[PDB]
C-alpha cells in the first residue's frame, strides 16, 4: 500500500538521519513502544514527560516523553500522504 | 524489539482478539473491587436511579452474582442493554435491573479501565466461523484467565499486534497456533520481522506436512 511504502521510506530516512519542540497541533514522528517510528500529531502538552500524541495513520493515542518525538520530514508530510486514520 | 510485560489475560474474543490486564496494577484493581462491592451491598441501586445511554459508565451484575465496572454500548430496550466490562473485556446483554450508577469513588478517574485489547502478530484470523472457533477454543483453554508475557510488535488500524509467551517458558502462543495448523501465517514485509516470519512459515510448513486442522484436507 501507499502507507506501507511511505513507512518503509520514512524508517530508512530516520535510520540514516536519527533525530524537537512539541506544540498542540504540530506534526512529528513518535517512537511507539515497539521501538519503531510513526507519523503523529501533538494533541495535548501536559508536560515535557507527558506529550499526548495521536498516531495519524493508525488511530491510537499515547502519552510519552518529548525525547521520543522528532521532526516529520517534508518527504513524509500529510501532503505526500494524508493521515490514514481519523483524528 | 523485546520488552516483555507480565499481563493477566482476561478474555479471548470470538474474533481472536484478547484483553489483558497489567499485572502491576492488579492489587489496586483488587482493592477497588472489594471497596466497590461493599458499597453496593450497603447502597443497592434503586430502580430507576439509573438511565442507560450509549457511552455511559455503570456497574453491572455479572453471572456470578457479583458487580463489576461497565460501560453501556447498544440500548435495545430496558430488558436488553449491551454492556462492556471495562476491567475485563467481556460483553453482556442485561436488563436495566442488573445495572446501577457507577459512583465517583470507583470511577475511571480513580482507576483507569484495566483491560487493553490486543491481537496476535504474524497470524491470520481464520475467516471461516468453524475454523475460527477452533482457534479461539485453543487460546481459551491455554491462556484465558492466566498470566502471560506480552511483547508489542507493531501498530495496526485497530488494536496493536503482539506476541504472547506462555508461563514457564513454554513458548510463543501464536506460533503454537501455527504449529497446530489452527491459523495461517501473515507474511509481514518489514525488515525487522524477517527472522520471526521465517520461524512462523517453517512452523506452518510443519503443520501442513502433518496435515493438522486447517491442513486436514
Amino acid at each position: 500500500t501507499q502507507f506501507e511504502k511511505l513507512m518503509e521510506n520514512m524508517r530508512n530516512d530516520i535510520a540514516s538521519h536519527p533525530p524537537y519542540a512539541p506544540r498542540r497541533g504540530e506534526f512529528c514522528i513518535a517512537k511507539f513502544v515497539d521501538g519503531e517510528w510513526y507519523r503523529a500529531r501533538v494533541e495535548k502538552v501536559e508536560s515535557p514527560a507527558k506529550i499526548h500524541v495521536f498516531y495519524i495513520d493508525y488511530g491510537n493515542r499515547e502519552v510519552l516523553p518529548s525525547t521520543r518525538l522528532g521532526t516529520l520530514s517534508p518527504a513524509f508530510s500529510t501532503r505526500v500522504l494524508p493521515a490514514q486514520a481519523t483524528e | 524489539s523485546a520488552s516483555y510485560k507480565p499481563v493477566f489475560v482476561t478474555e479471548i474474543t470470538d474474533d481472536l482478539h484478547f484483553y489483558v490486564q497489567d499485572v502491576e496494577t492488579g492489587t489496586q484493581f483488587e482493592k477497588l473491587m472489594e471497596n466497590m462491592r461493599n458499597d453496593i451491598a450497603s447502597h443497592p441501586p434503586v430502580e430507576g436511579s439509573y438511565a442507560p445511554r450509549r457511552g455511559e459508565f455503570c456497574i453491572a451484575k455479572f453471572v456470578d452474582g457479583e458487580w463489576y465496572r461497565a460501560r453501556v454500548e447498544k440500548v435495545e430496550s430496558p430488558a436488553k442493554i449491551h454492556v462492556f466490562y471495562i476491567d475485563y473485556g467481556n460483553r453482556e446483554v442485561l436488563p436495566s435491573t442488573r445495572l446501577g450508577t457507577l459512583s465517583p469513588a470507583f470511577s475511571t478517574r480513580v482507576l483507569p479501565a484495566q483491560a487493553t485489547e490486543y491481537a496476535f502478530a504474524f497470524i491470520q484470523v481464520p475467516q471461516d466461523d468453524d475454523a475460527r472457533t477452533d482457534a479461539v477454543d485453543s487460546v481459551v483453554r491455554d491462556i484465558q484467565n492466566t498470566q502471560c508475557l506480552l511483547n508489542v510488535e507493531h501498530l495496526s488500524a485497530g488494536c496493536p499486534h503482539v506476541t504472547l509467551q506462555f508461563a514457564d517458558s513454554k513458548g510463543d502462543v501464536g506460533l503454537g497456533l501455527v504449529k497446530e495448523g489452527l491459523v495461517m501465517v501473515e507474511v509481514r514485509k518489514e525488515k525487522q520481522f524477517q527472522k520471526v516470519i521465517t520461524e512462523y512459515l517453517n512452523a506452518q510448513e510443519s503443520a501442513k506436512s502433518a496435515r493438522l486442522n486447517l491442513w486436514r484436507y
